[PDB]
């Protein structure tokens, strides 16, 4: 482990510029004595939402936009941006800024603060998030992400996948109407969750998360023909290779298995080739008269990886 | 569009005044300038979603009567400060501004 | 290679190890029931739809299908009929004995081409029945968007801990709802087979044997497969004064040796999580988000 | 319990009808019906206004009930020679999957 450690923070080095595409680390940097808390609060947000969510378009780094929620001044001619009703709120965002980078967006978060309600009436409810649209005799509402909320509970952040909803809204300006944080309730009991920011450093956001340009530049059986990492087939007939007779169905299946040898300097210290996915086999036998339908998990080796 | 407001005057504190205003071809709601101080809006109706300004929070109410398109203000409960010309406002067609106003009545508490 | 032939003796090792049999076992292959190939029929066609897109030991797999109705009894059908929901009912009561060994449950329905729909997309929620008394009487499970007029499907949902009620109070079997989605303030055009008219409906219970019931997280430490400390500060370990925040994150990283039989053997990492870190060229900030980048748990493989 | 049942005739050739079905006493509800020498056979069925009707009268039979009254009703239109038989409404038992309460019912002939 002496000489492992040694490798892995050079690996890291690497690994580090890598996805973020710089040939070298930069120079001209800054010093922290000032840094904007705005930027701060830019960290905060990716930080504070991957936290959560741990409950080649993907190995290079993401640059992370947050568009706050409008502030709203009532001496000027502005349509607030927050609309109540005891069922529902409503909240929209003003993203003409990106509009010029949508040819790069690849995710967006609404993350809202939930509030804590110690006197709800139901401890316990299920909100909707819809994303408004310009309607006669056409809808005027489309279903993104649910999600079971503690309106009694410590306060906490809640995130939706809007993706889809931001790419209306960087395109067709007109359709930005906003968001609707509705009750589920079974078919056409007031809100009892309370939002920071709608209800009242907790203020409603987008999270868009860009892929640049510049960063585009650059195992499945592919597996022509190859000798390093690479996912190789191998199908067991249970008579033939195991004489087995007692297993009545599947009469074979394709296990296969991975091998290979992977490049040091690798998404991930030494690499070895391994498997990354597997799927369960289901099979039939039979003890006595009795019969076993059964399922074996990691079974199949679909893909290899290198680590 | 034309906008017609009506249903203002004096009122003694803590009383009551509904507001009216009649529309002409959406989101409306009401502003309010008071002597010496500029505009804020007080209450806006839109999505029969509202908003309601901090400082009338559980006294004002808005609504509107689709059928003969006016918005109403039920002003319950009135306070020494809330006098001042009310501005009933829609919506532009389709952009986010308000464009269209009225001239608006006047409300007094004493 | 001859690595392959590893590969069979390890795979025979593996499947005798999930099935927890010291030894492999028998009928005759000749004529197996029709009924015994359902149950293997609707499992493999399941994992094969998840394909598409404690747990080490084998589960056995029951199948109980939708209760058959003769109209010439005193029984109350098992399907319910509403132009927004439909209504059904299994008797699980078979298996209220071996309800302390059910570890995963699917209700499983075919939904059938409907080629005159009039709404081609629709959104199906399925809720549980419930017995109320006064002023809830149903519990939301799972939703699913369909393709009304699209060929036909299986559907299934996870209704574990709904089937699990039923196996403990009978008198809460009250069956499943696939309800139509109301925005709350349309008929239901998706057709399912046994509801709307070898596509019966029915749940897949998967149970776990209690003799295959015995009866690397920061590592315990070890000089086996076993997750390592590693924590880096940027300006100690790398040299770098360009990173504002984070100041240092634990990258930890997998090492150790794992036994030979699977295959061959290798220390190696499972579940990676992202890292946020806020940098700087220029004046212009940069808060960007780097995939796999700390190691949680290792494995072998 | 108690269930009393009324309505039913003779009816012209694709003629309509109404039968009645109420519970005088303390819900699936459902009508059966038995033609002479044929088994019997459940027509219509209510409950959870969910309703459950046989392929000879559907799109013609339907099922209704009176929560208030407590009645449940079988309009039969668009009759047919092959309905002719004893209508009996039953009910569910308090807690089983049962029907236990039946009536005497009412006959009903179309020529
Ligand atoms: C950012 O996160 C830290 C948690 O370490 C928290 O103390 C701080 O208040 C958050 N916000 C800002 C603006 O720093
Ligand atoms: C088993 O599955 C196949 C699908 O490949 C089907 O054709 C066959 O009818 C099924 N057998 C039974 C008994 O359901």
């Amino acid at each position: 482990m002496d000489q492992f450690m040694r490798k892995r923070i050079e690996a890291i080095r690497g690994q580090i510029l890598s996805k973020l595409k710089l040939t070298s680390p930069p120079e001209d940097y800054p010093e922290p004595e000032e840094v904007p808390p705005e930027v701060i609060s830019i960290y905060n947000s990716t930080r504070d939402l991957l936290q959560e969510k741990a409950s080649d378009e993907e190995y290079y780094a993401k640059e992370v936009y947050k568009i706050d929620m409008p502030p709203f001044f009532p001496s000027e001619n502005a349509i607030p941006p927050t609309f109540y009703r005891p069922y529902f709120r409503i909240v929209r965002f003003d993203v003409s800024a990106m509009e010029k980078r949508a040819s790069n967006l690849v995710k967006a978060e609404f993350r809202v603060f939930r509030l804590q309600n110690p006197k709800a009436r139901v401890p316990e409810q299920r909100i909707e998030l819809y994303q408004i649209l310009k309607s006669l005799t056409s809808p005027t509402q489309r279903y993104i992400d649910s999600k079971v909320v503690k309106t009694r509970a410590e306060g906490e952040w809640l995130s939706f996948d809007v993706t889809d909803a931001v790419h209306e809204w960087l395109h067709h300006k007109d359709r930005n109407l906003g968001f609707k944080i509705s009750l589920h309730c079974p078919c056409c009991e007031e809100l009892e969750a309370r939002f920071a920011g709608i209800d009242g450093g907790k203020t409603p956001h987008l999270l868009l998360m860009l892929l640049p340009s510049y960063r585009l530049e650059s195992l499945d059986a592919y597996c022509n023909v190859q000798d390093n990492c690479c996912l190789r087939p191998l199908y067991i007939d249970f008579k033939r290779d195991l004489g087995w007779k007692w297993i009545h169905e599947p009469k074979g299946y394709n296990a296969n298995f991975c091998a290979g040898a992977c490049p040091y300097l690798n998404p991930e210290a030494s690499p070895c080739c391994v498997s990354q996915d597997l799927e369960p086999l289901t099979i039939l036998y039979y003890i006595g008269k009795t019969p076993k339908i059964e399922q074996l998990s990691n079974m199949i080796v679909k893909s290899c990886k290198c680590s | 569009v034309q906008l017609q407001e009506s249903g203002g005057g004096l009122v003694q504190a803590g009383g009551s005044l509904r507001l009216s205003c009649a529309a002409g071809t959406n989101i409306m709601g009401w502003y309010r300038q008071a002597p010496g101080k500029e505009r804020e809006l007080v209450a806006g109706i839109g999505y029969s979603s509202t908003y309601y300004a901090d400082s009338v929070k559980s006294r004002f109410t808005i609504s509107r009567d689709n059928a003969k398109n006016t918005v109403y203000l039920q002003m319950n409960s009135l306070k020494p400060e809330d006098t001042a010309v009310y501005y009933c406002a829609a919506q532009n067609r389709d952009g986010w501004y308000f464009y269209y106003w009225g001239q608006g009545t006047q409300v007094t508490v004493s």
